[PDB]
C-alpha cells in the first residue's frame, strides 16, 4: 500500500485545503509507520488498531494535513475548535485513526513560513469530511462587503508562520487521518 | 546537481560600493532562505546577513548593518549582497549558503566564494588544539543564555581559509551525508562540544561551532586542529 507516499511526502497540504488519498488494490502492512517517525500521538477511534492487520476493508482514505501541536487535540471526533469546526471535521462515527508527528524540521521557515494557512471565519461549521478552499471575504458587521474587505469585513484564511523559535505548541504537525470504511464491495485492501 | 555559485568581486576602494551575487540550481529557489556567510583573511567565519525564502525578513550582522542590503530574485534564482561605505575590514571571501538538505536555519549547502578585496563577541572555542593520529581530541564551545543555551539549533564546521567551509555537525548531534561517525557533538547549558575520533591527518582543519538564535546566525572564533604526524 502507498503508505509511503502519503507520510513521507515532500510538502503536505495547509489544514483548510487538506489532501485525500483514496488507497486500494493493496495489502496494508504498517511496518512503515512502525519505522517511522517518534510519534506525537497514535488516536485511534472505533478501531482496535491491533487488529488492523486482518481488516478487510474496500477503501481506505488518508487525509493528510498541517497544523500547529495546540490543534492536533482538535483532530478527534466530538472537538471544537477554529481547526475541528472550519478546517476538518471527524465525524461522532469515526473508524479510523489520527497519526500526527513533529514537522518543524521539514515545515518551519527562517521568517516563518506563511504558507501553511488555516480558516478563522466561517458563517456554519463544517460538516463531518467537508472541505472549503473559498477565499471570499467574511461579514463580522452589518456592513455588506461586495468582495472587499477592511473595517469589518475579514480575509478567511490566515497563515500559520511556523517559525524554528516557537515552541512545541504552535510548532507545525504533520497529521495523517487514516479512514476504515467497511462497504459491502469486496476488499480492495487487506493485511 | 544542487549548485551555488557566488560572483561580483573585485578590487574596490574603501567606502565605495560592490554588488554580490549568488547563482542557484538544482533545487527549488524560493522554498529556502538564503545567507551570506564571509571569512576575512586572518579571521574566523562571520555570519553576514540572511534573507528568507519570500524575501519579506531580511537579517543582518551588527557589524555590517546600514552599510549592506540583502535581497533576492526568487523568479531568477539569484541571491543578491549589496555592500556599501565598504570598509577594509570587509576584505573578505564571501560565501552563500542554504540549508537545503538539512533545514532552513542551516548551512550545509555552500558556494565556492568570490574574492572581495577593498583597497570580538564570537563564541568561545580554544584556538589550538593537537592530536596523534588514531587518537581522539574534544573541542568546546561556549555561547550564552540567547544562543547555545537558548535553542539547539547548533552546529559544527570543518573549514580550510580559501575554500567554503564543510557542515560537520547540525542539531548539536547529527552528521550530514558523508561525515564520518568519527565526528560527533554533544551540548550542555551554555556550551557545545565536537569530539573527533580516530585522528587522520585530513582531519586537520580549522573547527567552528556555529548558532542560530532567530535573529541573526553566530559563528565560534574557531579551533585550529593540528595532527602531528607518526
Amino acid at each position: 500500500c502507498p503508505f509511503d507516499e502519503v507520510f513521507n511526502a515532500t510538502r503536505f497540504a495547509s489544514v483548510y485545503a487538506w489532501n485525500r488519498k483514496r488507497i486500494s488494490n493493496c495489502v496494508a502492512d504498517y511496518s512503515v509507520l512502525y519505522n517511522f517517525a517518534p510519534f506525537f500521538a497514535f488516536k485511534c477511534y472505533g478501531v482496535s488498531p491491533t487488529k488492523l492487520n486482518d481488516l478487510c476493508f474496500t477503501n481506505v482514505y488518508a487525509d493528510s494535513f498541517v497544523i500547529r501541536g495546540n490543534e492536533v487535540s482538535q483532530i478527534a471526533p466530538g472537538q471544537t475548535g477554529n481547526i475541528a469546526d472550519y478546517n476538518y471535521k471527524l465525524p461522532d462515527d469515526f473508524t479510523g485513526c489520527v497519526i500526527a508527528w513533529n514537522s518543524n524540521k521539514l515545515d518551519s521557515k527562517v521568517g516563518g513560513n506563511y504558507n501553511y494557512r488555516y480558516r478563522l471565519f466561517r458563517k456554519s461549521n463544517l460538516k463531518p469530511f467537508e472541505r472549503d478552499i473559498s477565499t471570499e471575504i467574511y461579514q463580522a458587521g452589518n456592513k455588506p462587503c461586495n468582495g472587499v474587505a477592511g473595517v469589518n469585513c475579514y480575509f478567511p484564511l490566515q497563515s500559520y508562520g511556523f517559525r524554528p523559535t516557537y515552541g512545541v505548541g504552535h510548532q507545525p504537525y504533520r497529521v495523517v487521518v487514516l479512514s476504515f470504511e467497511l462497504l459491502h464491495a469486496p476488499a480492495t485492501v487487506c493485511g | 546537481e544542487v549548485r551555488l555559485l557566488e560572483s561580483g568581486g573585485g578590487l574596490v576602494q574603501p567606502g565605495g560600493s560592490l554588488r554580490l551575487s549568488c547563482a542557484a540550481s538544482g533545487f527549488t529557489f524560493n522554498d529556502y532562505a538564503m545567507s551570506w556567510v564571509r571569512q576575512a583573511p586572518g579571521e574566523g567565519l562571520e555570519w553576514v546577513s540572511t534573507i528568507s525564502y519570500s524575501g519579506g525578513s531580511t537579517y543582518y550582522a551588527d557589524s555590517v548593518k546600514g552599510r549592506f542590503t540583502i535581497s533576492r530574485d526568487n523568479s531568477k534564482n539569484m541571491l543578491y549582497l549589496q555592500m556599501n561605505s565598504l570598509r577594509a575590514e570587509d576584505t573578505a571571501l564571501y560565501y552563500c549558503a542554504n540549508g537545503v538538505a538539512t533545514a532552513d536555519w542551516y548551512f550545509d549547502l555552500w558556494g565556492r566564494g568570490t574574492l572581495v578585496t577593498v583597497s570580538q563577541s564570537a563564541l568561545t572555542q580554544p584556538r589550538s588544539v593537537s592530536g596523534s593520529p588514531g587518537q581522539s581530541v574534544t573541542i568546546s564551545c561556549t555561547g550564552t543564555s540567547s544562543d547555545v543555551g537558548g535553542y539547539n539549533y547548533v552546529s559544527w564546521f570543518q573549514h580550510h581559509p580559501g575554500k567554503a567551509p564543510k557542515l560537520m555537525i547540525y542539531d548539536v548531534t547529527d552528521r550530514p551525508s558523508g561525515v564520518p561517525d568519527r565526528f560527533s557533538g554533544s551540548k550542555s547549558g551554555n556550551t557545545a562540544s565536537l569530539t573527533i575520533s580516530g585522528l587522520q591527518a585530513e582531519d586537520a582543519a580549522d573547527y567552528y561551532c556555529c548558532s542560530y538564535a532567530g535573529t541573526y546566525t553566530v559563528f565560534g572564533g574557531g579551533t585550529k586542529l593540528t595532527v602531528l604526524a607518526a
